């Protein structure tokens, strides 16, 4: 109806433990309404979960259909993402539910925990109404087992393992998405305004990684590119989706009838105007191709996006690279031909 | 190769090519499945046109793990309810460590699977290496043990205590 729902207090949080998965992993969780103030969520993550402010806020978007990347491409993507999120203290926002790109990042996380130490604070923001077991999670401040097995006819999805945190957003519905996009965007906006430990005056940088995508993904990319602090966006060529369309349009930027792939409502409806606007603002978009271009490494590609995309002075870039504890980034990108360091 | 163009087996060859759903040709490196052993084994799986439990049980009997990992466990196989538990039990009695590991990694939970009855039947299995449990269970209970006796969990508890 017209959002006529009871604003009841929260009654389901605590700790879950994934039984039947590849590895035994725990993940704190809490369900919250879509209108929650982002400052309260940041406080919950800081003092109620013992997490410091991150030095990187990699966000991942993609299509909700369970596509499959071609082999020998997801491997390098996963290794690059893992290296970029491990060598630097990073928070990886993701959908959380085991569908689409979230499954791929879960597999990438699983393919590092068997070879390396440490942890990744892979916070997941998933809608509460799509969890296959909305029940069996109501015991407050108690350990509740969860089964990772799912049935294709269940019409729902199971929360992905290896996501060592969770945030559930509910607006009274059940079986529909779209109740967490506002929450995620507000949380990112509030985090990017926080102050990192450096006293120069820079905030926590944010970079959006785009794989696969969809018709709404172009809209959210345009939203990212139009913020007052612009957010650099990294896409991939090998996805066969809206990201592939962005890679195709990256060449020959600033041939229109070639855009009809029956992906939209015929030639009558087109997102070509939005696509051309995004290609007009291509200064911040940093596409990635497997071996065809420079920067063949994802971790190098993501890190270099935040430097050139900041459009900041050399001291800011040096301080950022110092905070990340990355030396080759400063050696290769910062200390270059005639940087004109201030006195 | 035959009696000129007057005699030909082309009609029967076209019938066989009509039935090409089961024929699995092999080319050296030009296609996928470059290995003969993979090619022969995969022919029996797709050629059976059977359900997923049948393929899993067959791969379990052959003691081949990569065949089940690659061909069977794929996107949306729609495993019937209770099939994975029976596969776990069959791999457990036959001493197949790889299949137990794979089933655990693919949704089977050991807490839910194990029960009193399944463990009881697991203690009386025969499809495995020779074991010294029966001599202990006949020396602990009494001086004499009647033949064809089911080893109840109380007997195993007494064996552990001894």
């Amino acid at each position: 109806i017209s959002k006529h729902t009871q604003l009841s207090p929260t009654d389901a949080f605590g700790t879950i433990e994934f039984q039947g998965g590849g590895h035994s992993n725990k993940a704190m969780y809490v369900r919250v309404s879509f209108d929650t103030k982002p400052d309260l969520l940041l406080h919950l993550m800081t003092k109620e979960w013992q997490l410091e402010l991150p030095k990187l806020l990699i966000s991942v978007h993609g299509g909700l259909q369970n596509f499959e990347l071609q082999p020998k491409l997801k491997q390098v993507f996963g290794k690059g993402l893992i290296k970029a999120a491990m060598t630097t203290g990073a928070w990886i926002f993701t959908g959380g539910v085991n569908t689409g790109v979230i499954r791929h990042v879960g597999d990438a996380l699983k393919d590092h925990a068997s070879k390396s130490r440490g942890k990744i604070c892979t916070i997941g923001i998933a809608p509460w109404g799509i969890v296959e077991n909305q029940e069996d999670l109501i015991g407050r401040d108690v350990v509740r087992p969860y089964q990772t097995m799912s049935n294709p006819m269940s019409k729902l999805t199971v929360l992905n393992s290896m996501h060592s945190h969770f945030i559930l957003a509910d607006n009274g519905t059940t079986g529909k998405y779209g109740a967490e996009v506002k929450l995620r965007r507000q949380l990112e906006k509030h985090i990017s305004l926080q102050k990192i430990n450096t006293r120069i005056g820079q905030g926590v940088p944010v970079v959006a990684l785009i794989v696969e995508g969809g018709p709404n993904v172009i809209s959210i990319v345009l939203e990212y590119l139009r913020d007052t602090p612009p957010v650099p966006v990294v896409v991939c060529d090998g996805s066969g989706r809206a990201s592939d369309i962005l890679a195709f349009g990256h060449k020959y930027s600033e041939v229109t009838i070639q855009k009809t792939f029956t992906y939209t409502r015929t030639q009558a409806q087109h997102l070509f105007i939005i696509l051309m606007e995004c290609m007009k603002k291509k200064e911040l978009i940093t596409v990635f191709r497997m071996g065809s271009e420079g920067h063949q490494d994802i971790d190098l590609a993501i890190l270099t996006a935040l430097l050139k995309g900041a459009n900041a002075s050399a001291p800011d870039q040096l301080s950022l690279a110092l905070a990340w504890n990355r030396v080759d980034i400063a050696r290769s990108q910062i200390f270059i031909y005639g940087q004109q360091w201030p006195v | 190769y035959t009696r000129t163009q007057a005699q030909h087996l082309f009609i029967i060859l076209m019938e066989c090519m009509k039935k090409k759903e089961l024929i699995t040709v092999f080319r050296m490196g030009s296609e996928g499945h470059q290995d003969i052993d993979l090619a022969i084994l995969t022919a029996l799986l797709k050629g059976a046109n059977a359900s997923a439990p049948d393929q899993l049980s067959l791969a379990l009997a052959w003691n081949r793990v990569d065949i089940a990992r690659s061909q069977i466990f794929i996107y949306g196989q729609q495993w019937p309810v209770g099939s994975l538990e029976q596969a776990m039990l069959d791999a457990l009695v036959l001493d197949r460590v790889d299949f137990v590991k794979l089933l655990i990694e693919n949704g089977v939970s050991m807490h839910r699977f194990l029960t009193i009855s399944r463990l009881e039947e697991l203690y009386n299995t025969r499809h495995g290496p020779s074991n010294t449990l029966y001599h202990l269970v006949r020396d602990v209970k009494k001086g004499n043990l009647p033949p064809d006796y089911r080893i109840s969990l109380i007997d195993i508890g007494l064996v552990i205590e001894y």
